[PDB]
């Protein structure tokens, strides 16, 4: 009733061979070295046989067109662990039997999956365990003429894409697992079939189909966390309904803190909002370098500090272009996008330019700051005054400076990918924590003696015995503002983000979004006022470059 | 790029003396100019005496080559107009040897060297100037063209006429002074140099010579405290200074000298300020006053009334953009130079912060 | 008593008035109705002599048209090849104070002077590469406020106490003096006749003086301010004139009085420096406008504008050959314009 | 007084400039617009050249 | 264990080994994971998934090894092989197994 | 060209009143500032009063303020003092003195000895 | 440890009172050796442990309804034997 031919010096399998036989149930073909093909026809109508075992046969390289044909109870498939170079053609088959099991598996030598390739094999529908097989492609139609229930392409390390219409022909599947596959994408079609998806690793799967293609979906497992916000959106055991429960379709992984899911811009009113501020940070900054630049006269030490500001300042523009650009070309729809952006050396140039742009606007403010407490405070030694040279020399240590501690990241001591923002939220290891801790500390000493300066200057400056109140107070009621636009941007950015380092989060980092578009440009939109565009030095280059363009 | 020899000379002389004039560069900026005025009753030469005290040593040995070439420059111009004269004298003042008429043109050639003195020049001008009627023509020629101060040089001459002798700096500016129109009377306070400019010498007309001093850090207007009724002239001489379009933009110091003669004539009780400025009936002194113990009030006021009328004129225009910074002195007080000190860092500091907009 | 002589310094002032009135049969503005005015004259800073280290407040070409002196209050008389910007001699001066300087016309030698009311005279024949003072010419009592080279034997210079005086370089004794001024005397202008040359009194007037006859020919009037400089229409015959009173003026030696007034409303600034082009039917102005006016000295047409300073033009020069027209500002930044 | 001397130098003076020859307005400008038309052909400010002849180019 | 189907653990086994050069076989006392674990099918099916039918499998292991009797050289001289420590009811992993119906298959030295 | 001549002075008594005036001519006499600069006895060239180019903005020296009064007419080109309550030491020649240059607030050289831009002077006498 | 023999049991989840519906369930053999270099010459994937295994085939069944009208199929006979859903 059952064969277990192994072992045995059995190099074809006739056409046909096994009828005489109608006892039999179960074949095995396996541990065999000898077997180099099956003819047409070999399993010709065996109608009591419901299960085969091909198994364990390198040097079975060639099984023919309708070796399997003609028999209703066939069952159970297996052909793993095989020579097999092409797709064996199954489908002759013509069973009926409840529930067909093939398991095609292990055959690396298999290229392909043709076209109708499971046309026919069962009008009672079937399931396919395809694991392991050297697949590269499954062709248009590859599933048709059957309801199929489950389709297991797991570990197909090879297969980069099915054929956008594979499941055209088909109906189903019901089930589908794609882990470890590599496939780019799902199929166009079909997939609304599916009740549950499963996904793990499959890291080239970076994009689903769009969420309502997923109408019959009830579970998936996918590694790329995000995705389940797909998902979030909504219209042993055993459930009654079926299909009739679709309400809370599953998923796993959720994601980490560090991904709570949103449209990269949380709301609408920052998505407005950040595309204001691109505006003035750029028309702002970008202004200011262009008058500076091409103005007639020379560089003096603080319109040179000040070009660099506004370099800087122009960079975290740039940066909020970026964010409201990649907001805008993904709006409602990050998910699809996500980890092709927030992983590619996009999110890492967003972030590159995040930490640059910071230390270089937070290291500038800090040298003009101390320039200006060293001019007023070394005043009357004219000859102690910074001569230019110096302040290249001091600027260049900061595009140094600001260039490696955005680079650093790069060198993955925290992965820009972290987050959507493409901040450098990223704290795993100690010294990728004391980085974080290094740059916010910095920034926090660096408006500690940018207040320092001011003070030294004021009581420098203010008059002992001859004083001219008036005036004297109007010191600090100017040089006040200098300082509260530089808190109002550094003390509630470094006051959440240290904690965050501290690995205390205080925030949920999609109102985290806030701390970025209200108060992370206000350096960089308000320096360009305070330190040129109010100045009359600046106002002078300007009205003669609108003389220069002959605006009058 | 592509040069003659002619043309590399003359860049790399370009880049010689370019080198020169920017090191020179670095010696100007270093130096704050810095104007002095003042009625010449004020006393501003006391002043200078004050600054003097710190400028107790030759500046530099740049600056002592610089005065070389001035004393050796009056040396020749001292004896060569005196050989002149000696020729153009009816007298046949050939002299009493045929060799020092014959050391006379070797003079007139070896003057005209752009080097320093050599040892003949010295040697024929110490024998010639022996002929006591070489003094004697000095004396005939006392109304004519001649340095007054001859006399000094070519009797100092024994003492110059070797390498690196040093004058004594009271000789190179008695040298120096003449019929002169402005003094460079230098001194330094913490290691700052400051080349104030009097005027001195020169006509009773302002109004283009101070076109020149538009760039000077500040203006010193030293005036008289005491000598009132000419106080009112000089309030309007501050006035002109003050409006000046072309001092707009530069700050004026003020001394109000000869406090103490002030003090004495009101402690006389002359009291003419009531006067000569009725406005002292209704002023009274301020409390922003901080007086030096045992100051009669009136001294107060009346040293205060006369600083506020200078404020108010100083109020009264353009003090958005220049100040002016009142000191009370006498010529004993030897913190000039700080008061001075003082307020120039001011007047710079408050300049800077016009530019960072900080006011 | 004064009064009839102020009676007969009327009469005769009156005389001489009247007698122009009579001589004014029109102005120049008439009769050049038949001249087409000059294309709008257009030029750029086709060098900047940026090396200089503090305000520039006096310049003066030499005769061969490719040096200039120039100097400043930082006390640098610096000698520049107008072709290539080199910086020929950089000289120190005993004093930083000037406010004029000359070129000899052999440019053998250079002179300045100042607040410091000495002249000097330096030789740039050199007989070892170091520019030093020939003579200093002192013996003025006020500022030095102008000087010209007659000869590399004889210089005239202008003064604040009133007098102009020639000097023989070599006997250097003031050797003539001009003292019929009253206030500073501003400026002097050479005519090719060196026997002739105008100085422009602060107050209202203009002198013309023969250095041989050794007193004025002539007083032009015309002015309301101070005049601060004067130069010879190129053949001599007529001399233009600017004020603090904004206007310029041409006035010719013969017709004894004003021919041209030039002025716009627009323009109350004074002018600082004036020259003729080549032709002479450029005139050329500097102003407290750091713009330089360029006029039509046949049309009063502003013809044009040289715009290129941000202080105040403190001198002017025109080359021999007319070429072109360093401007010294009180920038640091010589620009010659062509 | 000197001023009695300085009147009198001011009359003598003024009686030279009351003896000095005076020309037509016309005459001297027909002069200067001569002179201009006598080298227009040449002021290089007034008539540009090329960079050949013009060493400022 | 029970005399009726002990509960799937590891057990004393004496298993035959080899390297793929060795004209010889070696044989060791071991263990291997073997015995009875729970197994089960769903009695409605297509509405519903499959069913996992975990199976008796390696939970973890050790190695034991020894130098090979007069093998070839050039291949390693050491022979090494698991010892199961101990098993557990499990799915088998294709990556690493091949799992099925008995082969019988004699693990000693044939 | 340039041409002042000042009028209304002579003798007149201690406690008196009177106006001096000055006629302006050969130059744009709105567009400066005016002075009144007096040489009593002894004294030198005081500066007693001005007054700007608008008439509007005036000062004095102390000891004649609101004794005298300065006014000027830009359309007849001309310059008043009036004078009140008169001292014997306001005796002097009275000079009508221009500011040098048009347009200013600055006013130099008005008081210096041989200045251009100022009159002929007329002498007033306070006395009986 | 407990094991029982596999056989029918009542399911749970559609036995109908009076139609009882028959699962076969229960706890059988396995034996998971050392992949021996015999069976490994054979592969192609070389293995490294083998899992020879048994699990409850129902080898006999009808199909059969139940409330919600589909078709529950009947266990009839049970048969630790080939297994179908082993390897993941
Ligand atoms: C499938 O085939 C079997 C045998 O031919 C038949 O009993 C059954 O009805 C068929 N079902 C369909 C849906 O064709
Ligand atoms: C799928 O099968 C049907 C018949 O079952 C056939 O008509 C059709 O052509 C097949 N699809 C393709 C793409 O060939
Ligand atoms: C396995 O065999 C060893 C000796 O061959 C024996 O000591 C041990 O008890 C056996 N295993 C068990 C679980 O008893
Ligand atoms: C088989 O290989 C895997 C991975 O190398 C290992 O974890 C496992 O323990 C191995 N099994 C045996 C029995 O050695
Ligand atoms: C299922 O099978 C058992 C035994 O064959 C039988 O007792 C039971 O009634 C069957 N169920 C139905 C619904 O027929």
């Amino acid at each position: 009733t059952r064969l277990s031919l192994a072992y045995l010096p059995v190099k074809v399998i006739p056409s046909q061979a096994f009828r005489g036989l109608n006892e039999v149930i179960k074949i095995e073909i396996s541990q065999i070295d000898s077997l180099e093909r099956i003819e047409a026809n070999a399993f010709d109508n065996l109608l009591n046989l419901s299960e085969i075992l091909i198994q364990n046969t390198k040097n079975l390289r060639y099984i023919e067109p309708g070796a399997f044909i003609n028999l209703p109870r066939l069952k159970y498939l297996s052909i793993c662990n095989t020579g097999i170079r092409k797709f064996p053609d199954v489908t002759k088959v013509f069973s009926s039997e409840s529930n067909f099991i093939l398991e095609i598996c292990d055959n690396l030598h298999i290229t392909t999956i043709p076209g109708n390739a499971f046309q026919g094999m069962n009008n009672e529908s079937v399931t396919l365990k395809l694991y392991g097989n050297g697949f590269e492609e499954v062709q248009s139609h590859a599933f048709n003429g059957t309801t199929l229930t489950s389709l297991e392409l797991k570990e197909n390390v090879h297969l980069e894409k099915m054929h956008n219409g594979a499941f055209r022909g088909a109906t189903g599947p019901k089930t589908l697992d794609i882990s470890s596959t590599k496939l780019q994408a799902l199929p166009s079609y079909g997939l609304e079939s599916i009740q549950r998806l499963i996904a793990t690793s499959s890291y080239s799967l970076k994009k689903l189909p769009s969420r309502e293609t997923f109408v019959n979906l009830l579970e998936a497992t996918l590694t790329y966390p995000i995705h389940c916000c797909a998902f979030r959106n909504l219209p042993g055991w055993d459930y009654e309904y079926g299909f009739c429960l679709p309400k809370t379709p599953r998923c796993a992984p959720e994601p980490d803190a560090f991904n709570p899911c949103e449209d990269i811009m949380g709301y609408d009113f920052l998505r407005v909002l950040i595309w204001l501020i691109n505006i003035l940070a750029i028309m702002g900054n970008m202004t200011v370098l262009f008058v500076l630049l091409t103005s007639r006269y020379k560089l003096t030490v603080p319109r040179f500090l000040m070009c660099n500001l506004s370099f800087a300042d122009f960079c975290m523009g740039l940066y909020l272009l970026l964010i409201a650009s990649v907001d805008s070309q993904t709006k409602g729809q990050y998910y699809n996008h996500a980890i092709d952006w927030q992983t590619g050396s996009g999110c890492s140039t967003a972030g590159f330019f995040t930490v640059f742009a910071s230390e270089l606007s937070v290291y500038t403010l800090t040298v003009i700051t101390l320039e200006r407490w060293h001019t007023i405070t070394y005043a009357i030694h004219l000859d102690q005054k910074l001569r230019l040279r110096h302040a290249i020399l001091i600027m260049l240590g900061g595009w140094l400076f600001s260039s490696l501690i955005a680079m650093l990241p790069l060198v993955g001591v925290s992965n820009y990918m972290k987050v959507s923002i493409c901040f450098p939220m990223d704290v795993e290891t100690t010294l990728s924590q004391v980085y974080i801790l290094t740059i916010l500390i910095l920034n926090v000493v660096a408006f500690f003696i940018i207040c320092a300066c001011y003070i030294k200057i004021y009581f420098a400056v203010r008059n002992p015995e001859l004083m001219a109140t008036n005036k004297d107070t109007k010191i600090a009621k100017k040089m006040a503002i200098l300082i509260f636009t530089d808190f109002t941007c550094m003390a509630p950015i470094s006051f959440f983000a240290i904690s965050a380092a501290f690995k205390v989060p205080l925030i949920t980092v999609t109102n985290s979004k806030v701390l970025l578009v209200l108060f992370y440009p206000i350096n960089s939109c308000a320096n360009p006022f305070l330190y040129a565009i109010f100045t009359k030095t600046f106002q002078r280059d300007f009205f003669l470059l609108l003389s220069k363009f002959g605006c009058c | 790029c592509t040069l003659s020899a002619e043309d590399k000379a003359a860049v790399e002389r370009s880049k010689m003396i370019e080198k020169q004039l920017q090191k020179d560069k670095q010696v100007y900026r270093a130096t704050h100019r810095l104007l002095l005025l003042g009625a010449d009753n004020s006393g501003k030469s006391t002043i200078v005496k004050q600054m003097r005290i710190y400028h107790v040593n030759g500046y530099s040995e740049e600056e002592c080559k610089q005065y070389k070439a001035v004393v050796y420059s009056n040396t020749i111009q001292s004896i060569i107009a005196i050989i002149r004269a000696m020729g153009r004298l009816k007298i046949d003042f050939g002299d009493s040897a045929r060799a020092d008429d014959a050391r006379q043109l070797f003079v007139l050639a070896g003057a005209a060297e752009e080097g320093f003195m050599t040892a003949e020049l010295a040697g024929v001008i110490k024998r010639l100037w022996k002929d006591s009627g070489v003094q004697a023509c000095f004396n005939r020629s006392r109304e004519y063209q001649l340095n007054d101060s001859a006399a000094y040089y070519l009797n100092d001459l024994d003492r110059i006429a070797q390498p690196n002798y040093i004058p004594t700096q009271q000789d190179v500016l008695r040298t120096r002074v003449k019929t002169s129109g402005i003094f460079e009377t230098k001194f330094q306070v913490d290691k700052v140099n400051f080349h104030m400019f009097d005027v001195g010498a020169q006509r009773d007309e302002r109004r283009k010579w101070i076109q020149c001093f538009n760039d000077v850090t500040a203006i010193i207007f030293v005036v008289d405290s005491s000598d009132y009724n000419r106080l009112q002239e000089a309030l309007n001489d501050f006035k002109s200074i003050w409006n000046n379009r072309w001092l707009r933009t530069i700050s004026v110091i003020l001394f109000l000298n000869k406090q103490d003669l002030l003090a004495e004539k009101v402690l006389a009780g002359k009291s003419k300020i009531e006067d000569y400025f009725p406005e002292f009936a209704r002023y009274t002194t301020p409390e922003d006053a901080t007086p030096e113990p045992g100051e009669d009030p009136r001294v107060t006021r009346a040293k205060y009334f006369i600083r506020d009328e200078f404020l108010r004129i100083s109020t009264a225009s353009g003090d958005g953009r220049h100040y002016c910074y009142p000191h009370f002195t006498c010529s004993v007080d030897t913190e000039n130079a700080r008061r001075i000190f003082n307020d120039c860092r001011d007047i710079i500091q408050r300049m800077h912060l016009r530019q960072y907009e900080l006011l | 008593e004064l009064d009839q002589l102020r009676q007969e310094a009327e009469q005769l002032k009156n005389q001489i008035r009247d007698a122009r009135k009579a001589c004014a049969d029109a102005t120049l503005s008439q009769i050049t109705n038949n001249i087409d005015p000059v294309g709008r004259i257009q030029m750029r800073t086709r060098r900047t002599l940026r090396g200089h280290l503090a305000k520039i407040y006096a310049m003066h070409w030499g005769t061969d048209s490719r040096l200039l002196v120039s100097a400043s209050q930082d006390g640098k008389l610096i000698i520049w090849d107008s072709y290539t910007t080199n910086k020929v001699h950089a000289i120190p001066l005993r004093s930083s104070w000037v406010m004029t300087c000359a070129y000899a016309p052999s440019g053998n030698y250079v002179a300045c002077g100042g607040l410091d009311n000495i002249c000097s005279i330096y030789n740039l024949k050199t007989r070892e590469g170091n520019v030093r003072v020939s003579r200093e010419l002192a013996g003025h009592t006020g500022y030095l406020s102008c000087c010209r080279f007659l000869d590399d034997n004889q210089i005239v210079t202008s003064s604040g106490d009133t007098t102009c005086a020639l000097w023989d370089i070599e006997t250097g004794q003031q050797t003539t003096t001009f003292t019929g001024h009253t206030g500073d005397v501003m400026s002097l202008s050479l005519a090719p006749d060196t026997r002739l040359f105008v100085s422009g009194a602060c107050d209202a007037s203009a002198k013309l003086w023969d250095v041989r006859e050794g007193m004025c020919r002539q007083t032009f009037t015309g002015h309301e301010s101070d005049i601060n400089a004067i130069c010879f229409f190129p053949n001599g015959n007529a001399f233009a004139t600017g004020s603090d009173d904004a206007t310029c003026r041409l006035f010719d030696l013969r017709a004894d009085q004003e021919l041209m007034t030039y002025s716009h409303d627009n323009i109350i600034c004074g002018i600082t420096s004036v020259s003729f082009s080549k032709s002479g039917r450029l005139l050329l102005a500097g102003y407290d406008d750091f713009n330089c006016n360029v006029w039509d000295a046949l049309k009063a047409d502003r013809a044009g504008v040289l715009a290129g300073h941000d202080n105040r033009v403190s001198c002017l020069g025109v080359t021999d050959d007319g070429m072109a027209v360093a401007t010294g500002s009180w920038d640091s930044f010589l620009k010659i314009w062509n | 007084t000197a001023s009695i001397a300085q009147a009198r130098k001011l009359v003598e003076q003024l009686k030279m400039e009351a003896n000095i020859d005076r020309i037509k307005v016309s005459k001297a400008a027909a002069d200067l617009m001569a002179y201009c038309e006598a080298h227009a052909k040449e002021d290089p400010l007034l008539t540009p050249v090329p960079a050949s002849e013009n060493p400022f180019r | 264990k029970e005399p009726l189907r002990p509960r799937c653990r590891p057990i004393n086994a004496t298993l035959a080994v080899e390297k793929e050069g060795c004209p010889v076989c070696i044989t060791v006392n071991t263990t291997i994971c073997a015995g009875y674990c729970p197994t089960m099918t769903r009695v409605l099916q297509g509405v519903l998934p499959a069913l996992p039918q975990v199976v008796c499998n390696y939970r973890d292991v050790r190695f034991e090894s020894i130098r090979l009797p007069g093998c070839p050289r050039g291949v390693n001289p050491v022979v090494s092989y698991a010892v199961a420590l101990s098993c557990q009811c499990a799915l088998c992993r294709r990556s690493t197994t091949d799992c099925g119906g008995p082969k019988d298959h004699p693990l000693t030295c044939d | 060209q340039v041409q002042l001549q000042e009028s209304g002075g002579g003798l007149v008594q201690p406690g008196g009143s009177l106006r001096l005036s000055c006629a302006a001519s050969g130059f744009t006499f709105s567009n400066y500032k005016m002075n009144w600069v007096r040489q009593a006895p002894g004294k030198g060239l005081e500066w007693v009063s001005d007054i700007s180019q608008s008439g509007a903005s005036i000062s004095y020296t102390g000891s004649v303020k609101g004794r005298f009064t300065i006014s000027r007419d830009n359309a007849k080109n001309t310059l008043y003092l009036q004078m009140n309550s008169l001292k014997p030491e306001d005796t002097a020649v009275y000079y009508c003195a221009r500011c040098p240059a048009p347009f200013t607030r600055d006013c130099f050289d008005v008081t210096s000895t041989t200045y251009a831009y100022r009159g002929q002077g007329t002498q007033v006498t306070v006395s009986s | 440890q407990d094991c029982p023999e596999c056989t029918l049991q009542e399911n749970p989840f559609f036995s109908q009172p009076g139609a009882p519906i028959l699962q076969c369930m229960g706890c059988c053999f396995s034996r998971a050796y050392p992949t021996p270099l015999r069976s490994k010459k054979t592969m192609l994937v070389q293995k490294n442990v083998t899992s020879e295994s048994t699990c409850c085939v129902a080898k006999s069944y009808n199909r059969v309804t139940v409330m919600g009208g589909f078709k529950v199929e009947n266990h009839t006979a049970c048969h630790c034997s080939t297994c179908y859903y082993h390897k993941s």
